[PDB]
């Protein structure tokens, strides 16, 4: 809805968090007999690129935003997108 | 119709057309039992929820509204909090009512 | 500015009479303080000019619990509901330029009050 995956791939998503550290990009085939892997992007950006993956089988980015403590981290949690 | 913020609730357009799913993301509602996901304004607690959402003036006075573009577009974020008056007579009820309603799809 | 806040804070309306700061108290850098509003604004509440155009972005009661992440907070201070989300622009909209650029003139305004 908010996450988009532009050709050339590009991940992009607004902040949607209450003062962000850094976020957590995990990644494997929906589904799928793995893991996902991980790695992180500054709380600066909201932009990472995604080289590697199959075209044919689905993935799943999760973007996850470890921030300050703070009335909203209770209620708070990650934007996700499946494409191919 | 309506664009998604001034929409309505009822028993004919229920939450979760209107407002999607109840979900655990950052942008998914997260408030309903199945109840309420059902009837919406139409719920027969909904007052004694409804006295606790801003008014416009409030929602612009109070919150922590910022901008945020992308691809997706262009997003007015919000984030605020709304002091319950713990001397009201009814503030327990107000309370355990508005915790059924929170998280309440992890059960359902 | 006596009857208008006997009102609990979340269902006040800010006028010229009873403004913004009066109802909703200063713009600030705190967790429970608001930032929105530039001083015509602050000053005017819903007697400014172009309240109507800040207005349509509010929630109505069903959107407000509908949209937001809803949460509870216990602390020494009380009781809070805590409320997050994101409304999305209509940028097929003719007055998505104009909307932008009337929000951009009030967040976050007061950290650039002479």
């Amino acid at each position: 809805e908010v996450v988009v995956a532009t050709p050339t791939h590009l991940i992009s998503w607004p902040n949607l968090w209450y003062k962000v550290r850094y976020y957590r990009i995990t990644y494997g085939e929906t589904g799928g007999n793995s893991p996902v892997q991980e790695f992180t992007v500054p709380g600066s950006k909201s932009t990472a690129t995604i080289s590697g993956l199959k075209p044919g089988v689905d993935y799943t980015i999760t973007v996850y935003a470890v921030t300050k403590r703070s009335f909203w981290s209770n209620s708070a949690g990650p934007i996700s997108i499946n494409y191919r | 119709k309506k664009p998604r913020q001034k929409r309505t609730a009822t028993k004919a357009y229920n939450v979760t057309q209107a407002f999607g799913r109840r979900g655990p993301e950052q942008t998914q509602g997260n408030f309903g039992d199945q109840e309420l996901i059902r009837q919406g304004t139409d719920y027969k607690h909904w007052p004694q929820i409804a006295q606790f959402a801003p008014s416009a003036s409030a929602f612009f006075g109070m919150s922590r509204i910022g901008m945020e573009v992308t691809p997706s577009g262009t997003w007015l974020t919000y984030t605020g909090a709304i002091k319950l008056d713990d001397k009201d007579p009814n503030f327990k009820d107000q309370v355990i009512l508005l915790n059924k309603h929170i998280d309440a799809y992890k059960t359902f």
